[PDB]
């Protein structure tokens, strides 16, 4: 009745992480795994997703956001890091459970 | 031109700086106290011992 | 080196963890609870060590003493006054310092948290000691239940409780003893306390988004200085405020008539920095129970960095839980006003109901309102 | 050796009911080199107009409409000749360097591309993808980035703040039109100077400039050289990180006084004091410069220079260093330091040698025509007329260390400078730290 697609959008705007301007992503707190994952980004986006976190620093630090302009919009989040980190868990349970 | 000949004059040096920190002090002191006090005193007329030391030393 | 700053085996500790310390260049007031901790931790080290010049730990002097120490000793009362007072903004700015920490998950820094949390526990020790000091009917009888609540833990109890305090029944012993704990604690906090910062340094402060800051990170010293003797004349204002124009503000009367080891003051209601875990405590009709629940109350906050479930640090892009959070925030302001409130249905219920919600809140919704959140966004 | 100087040959002048100022020096010298120096720049430029200085410079050459390329170039290298020259903010010139038996061929030569040039509009469209390339190149040379960078954030919103090479933008738009817009606005008699050294005649020279600059101003304009916008001094940053580099580069200022202003003297004898390092010299014992020694000591730079480039009415007074990503900070600290010490307890044994060393440099400025044009050039230009070597002498023969005292902290004491940094710089603390390093806790 209720699409989870039709959630999601809610949750996305409603985090509002989009509107310091940085991909989901962006936000996921950096564990060893994601540290991992982020650590096999290509230069490309790794630079990128920088500046974004600078520039979330820089507002947040400076109280005050992002133009409505510059949000970025939930279809159009990109999933940067979403796929290596995914091999790295999967590398890593395939050697956690090597190790037994 | 008070900010300016202030600067150049007080706040450049910060030997100056410093030296009139202390001499302002003073002078803050000294007056924000009486005024202080004054302020307070006023807004209690006839009711401190400063007010009333008279019915045994009149007023 | 030519720096000095940095050469120097003392010196280069200041000019490392005041000057030149990488901080978050993003960081909002709820990052000063804690510098200001710290000043609470002084003024109350240095007010108490002072007014210990004064004290006089034995039943038949000890309440006077106090008396004595503030209409007789120059600004011994203001002394006092600032005393009392600052273990209030000392336990507001733990209050404060534990909800920030709690709300961008700082508990993450699990050793600079759980250090936190033993200094809460010292915190709320010390300051149980102390106010038994002026020995007022309160202070007595805090004694007498505080200790006595150590009663609970079975075999080892009623026997470690006659002798946490003195002998037999709380009595100047138990006084002199606790003078002694309470001169000596504070101490103890301090030196957690460098503890507490180690293991922060160890990892960089926090910062409000809960993403890296490396990116940005700016020089301690030119900054948060300042930021720090900002904060500290801000919340300095009210806490002298109270102890100048309505100290006994928070402080309850009940405690200015002297202890009678024979009658306990109908209306006993706790100091107010820690009615709510009260609360907590007598709602659970059990003496087991009752401190068990206790126990816990606070003894909980060492769970909370294995109670986060969400993929971001901080909930500040976590609406959902955030919102649970001020239901937990205010769940407290209730078992608060719970706690100053008597024993009968229009309470009571709605006690031990709050004193149920506090936990579930943290145990249960937290975690599960964090992993929901993670699947509306495909994680 | 005073006596040297004073024996040193007076410098020659004299302008034309034309505008023009024709001086220069004579030597016994075969050779020689003689030069047009414009009072044309960048700073000249506008948001639109900015970049055809350069790429005027580089059209400059290759032609007149009296003799095309091929024949300008078989002309000058055929006599064995060097037309070779540049173009700053605020200044540009176009000097030759032939035998003396040439200052009538080489003048015309001179006159011919300062007032007509090809701008063959199909020998533009080349040198357009020329620049365009050759600024790619300017680029990596962070030696430089760093100081228009300075430029840029120093002298933020006015027209220094503009490079001398101008936006890809504008090198990708400019019009046939627009640079002979740019020539016969600037190009004029009044701001430009023929200066030459060597074994010339003075007359001989004027008559010839008198010959080939055949230029006629009616108006009372044409006559009037337009003095320009005042440049507002910022003192702030401009942080170019990237991490990706061997190492960062750091250049911070405060406000330089302008040409004319005596204590540029004293100041350049500051300067004198600290100097600049560079791995290859030898000495972790040198002179007083501890910025120097202290480099040695505790390995702070690659290299490091002081300068006080100045201008019409402004200037740059500060310092430049290049140091690895880690010793950066330790760097600024022991430098900006320098700066503290020599404006709050500089001494007279150290000025004494600043002086000599300035003298050193102050003769060895002027080595060979070639230079000494350079001076002439620039002397009448931008000072009014030619500062000899006497003189100069003086200037900073006279200046002790009270007064480089005096001086220094008169221009950097608690001044809100201009800092510049471009590589793996993360070590460089804020502002407010670099800045509250103005100041000696005296
Ligand atoms: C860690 C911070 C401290 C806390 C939490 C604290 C708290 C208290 C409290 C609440 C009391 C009862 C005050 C009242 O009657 O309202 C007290 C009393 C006292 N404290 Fe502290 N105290 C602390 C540190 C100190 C220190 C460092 C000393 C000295 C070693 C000290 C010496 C005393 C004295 C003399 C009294 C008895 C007089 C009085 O009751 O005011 N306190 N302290
Ligand atoms: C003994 C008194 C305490 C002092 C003086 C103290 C001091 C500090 C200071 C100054 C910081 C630096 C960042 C900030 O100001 O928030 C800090 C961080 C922290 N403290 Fe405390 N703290 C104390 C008690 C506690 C308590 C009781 C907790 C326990 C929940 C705690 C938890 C933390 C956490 C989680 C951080 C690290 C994360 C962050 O700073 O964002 N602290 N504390
Ligand atoms: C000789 C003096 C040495 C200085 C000791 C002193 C030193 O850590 O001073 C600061 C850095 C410390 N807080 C911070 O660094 C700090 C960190 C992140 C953000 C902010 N600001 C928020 O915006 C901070 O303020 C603050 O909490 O005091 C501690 C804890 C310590 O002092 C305590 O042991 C004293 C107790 C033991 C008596």
């Amino acid at each position: 009745s209720r699409w989870l697609e039709g959630i999601r959008k809610w949750y996305y705007n409603a985090a509002g992480f989009n509107k310091y301007g940085l991909m989901r992503d962006d936000t996921i707190y950096e564990n060893d795994d994601v540290k991992e994952a982020i650590r096999r980004l290509p230069e490309n986006l790794y630079d990128d997703r920088m500046f974004r976190i600078k520039r979330a620093l820089d507002l947040n630090m400076r109280q005050q956001i992002l133009p409505k302009e510059q949000w970025t919009k939930y279809e159009e989040d990109v999933p940067y890091l979403e796929p290596y980190l995914k091999e790295v868990i999967r590398e890593r349970k395939e050697r956690e459970e090597w190790d037994k | 031109t008070l900010t300016a000949r202030l600067y150049s004059l007080l706040f450049r040096r910060t030997s100056t700086f410093a030296l009139t920190i202390v001499v302002g002090a003073l002078l803050f002191e000294r007056a924000f106290d009486q005024g202080a006090d004054a302020i307070y005193e006023h807004i209690n007329e006839g009711k401190l011992w400063k007010h009333i030391k008279h019915k045994y030393e009149n007023k | 080196a030519p720096n000095i700053r940095k050469s120097h085996p003392l010196l280069k500790m200041i000019n490392n963890s005041l000057i030149d310390l990488p901080a978050p260049s993003n960081i909002s007031a709820w990052w000063n609870f804690g510098s200001l901790l710290a000043v609470c931790l002084m003024t109350q080290i240095l007010t108490g060590l002072l007014l210990a010049m004064h004290y006089t730990a034995d039943t038949s002097l000890a309440f006077s003493s106090v008396a004595h120490t503030c209409r007789n000793v120059q600004y011994g009362w203001l002394i006092r006054n600032l005393h009392a007072n600052g273990a209030s903004f000392f336990f507001i700015c733990i209050f404060l310092h534990i909800g920030r920490g709690l709300y961008y998950g700082s508990y993450l820094y699990k050793e600079t948290w759980n250090t936190g949390v033993i200094l809460l526990l010292t915190l709320m020790a010390t300051a149980f000691v102390g106010y038994v000091l002026p020995w007022g009917q309160m202070s007595f009888w805090g004694a007498t239940v505080i200790t006595n609540l150590f009663s609970a833990i079975p075999y080892i109890g009623h026997t470690l409780v006659e002798w946490a305090w003195g002998g037999f029944s709380v009595d100047n012993p138990t006084l002199t003893r606790f003078f002694a704990l309470h001169f000596l604690l504070p101490f103890a906090i301090a030196g957690i306390t460098i503890i507490h910062l180690t293991f922060l340094h160890e990892s960089g402060s926090n910062n409000p988004l809960g993403i890296s800051s490396d990116s940005d990170k700016i020089p301690f010293h030119p900054y948060y200085s300042f930021k720090d003797i900002l904060g500290l004349t801000l919340m300095l204002t009210p806490f002298l405020t109270l102890a100048l124009f309505s100290p006994n503000l928070l402080g309850d009367p009940e405690n200015f008539t002297p202890a009678n080891p024979l009658v306990t003051p109908p209306h006993i209601k706790p100091e107010w920095y820690f009615l709510f875990a009260y609360a907590i405590l007598r709602s659970i009709p059990n003496k087991l129970g009752g401190v068990l629940a206790l126990a816990a109350s606070v003894l909980i906050l060492f769970l909370i960095p294995f109670l986060h479930k969400s993929k971001q640090r901080t909930m500040t892009f976590r609406p959902l839980s955030q919102t649970l959070f001020w239901l937990l925030v205010a769940n407290l302001l209730i078992l608060t006003w719970i706690g100053s409130q008597p024993v009968e249905h229009p309470f009571i219920i709605i006690g031990q109901m709050a004193s149920l919600s506090y936990f579930t809140i943290l145990l249960i919704l937290f975690p599960t309102i964090g992993t929901l959140e993670n699947k509306m966004l495909n994680y | 050796y005073a006596q040297a100087l004073q024996s040193v040959p007076e410098t020659q002048v004299s302008q034309l009911d034309n505008g023009v100022r024709v001086a220069s020096e004579q030597s016994s010298q075969p050779t020689c080199t003689v030069g047009v120096w414009i009072d044309a720049g960048s700073r000249y430029e506008s948001e639109k107009n900015n970049g055809a200085g350069y790429f005027l410079e580089h059209l400059a050459f290759k032609g007149t409409k009296n003799r095309p390329q091929n024949a300008l170039e078989k002309e000058v290298e055929s006599m064995g000749a060097h037309l070779n020259a540049y173009s700053s903010r605020e200044h540009t010139a176009y000097y030759i360097k032939a035998l003396s038996k040439d200052v009538p061929k080489a003048v015309e030569l001179l006159a011919d591309i300062v007032q007509n040039c090809s701008l063959e509009d199909s020998q533009i469209e080349k040198e357009r993808d020329v620049i365009v390339r050759e600024l790619q190149e300017n680029d990596t040379s962070m030696r430089e980035v760093v100081f228009n960078y300075l430029h840029a954030t120093a002298f933020q919103g006015t027209g220094l703040a503009q490079s001398v090479e101008g936006p890809s933008e504008n090198i990708r738009k400019l019009s046939r039109a627009d640079l002979t817009e740019y020539l016969s606005t600037h190009y004029t008699a009044p701001r430009m100077v023929l200066a030459a050294a060597g074994g010339v005649e003075h007359q001989q020279l004027l008559e010839l400039a008198q010959k080939h600059f055949g230029g006629v101003p009616f108006t009372y304009d044409d006559d009037a050289v337009p003095t320009l916008s005042k440049c507002r001094f910022t003192g702030s940053q401009i942080r170019h990180r990237e991490d990706g580099l061997p190492l960062a580069h750091v250049a911070i200022a405060v406000e330089g006084p302008g040409w004319a202003h005596p204590d540029l003297v004293a100041l350049q004898v500051a300067n004198a004091i600290i100097g600049h390092y560079d791995r290859t010299y030898g000495g972790g014992l040198h002179s007083s410069s501890p910025l120097a020694s202290i480099a040695v000591t505790n390995k702070l730079c690659q290299s490091f220079q002081t300068f006080s480039i100045c201008y019409s009415e402004t200037g740059l007074f500060g310092f430049y260093f290049v140091c690895d990503r880690m010793s950066i900070d330790d760097m600024m600290f022991v430098l900006q330091g320098q700066w503290m010490r020599l404006c709050t307890s500089i001494s007279e044994s150290e000025v004494l040698r600043g002086k000599n060393f300035l003298r050193n440099a102050l003769v060895s400025h002027l080595d060979g025509t070639t230079p000494v044009c350079e001076d002439i050039g620039r002397e009448l230009l931008t000072y009014g007329r030619r500062i000899p070597l006497e003189e100069w002498e003086e200037r900073l023969a006279e200046v002790d260390a009270r007064m480089v005292r005096e001086v220094c902290s008169k221009y950097i004491y608690d001044q809100c400078p201009a800092v510049a940094g471009p590589g793996p710089i993360e070590q460089l603390p804020d502002y407010n730290r670099i800045r509250s390093g103005m100041f000696w806790l005296r």
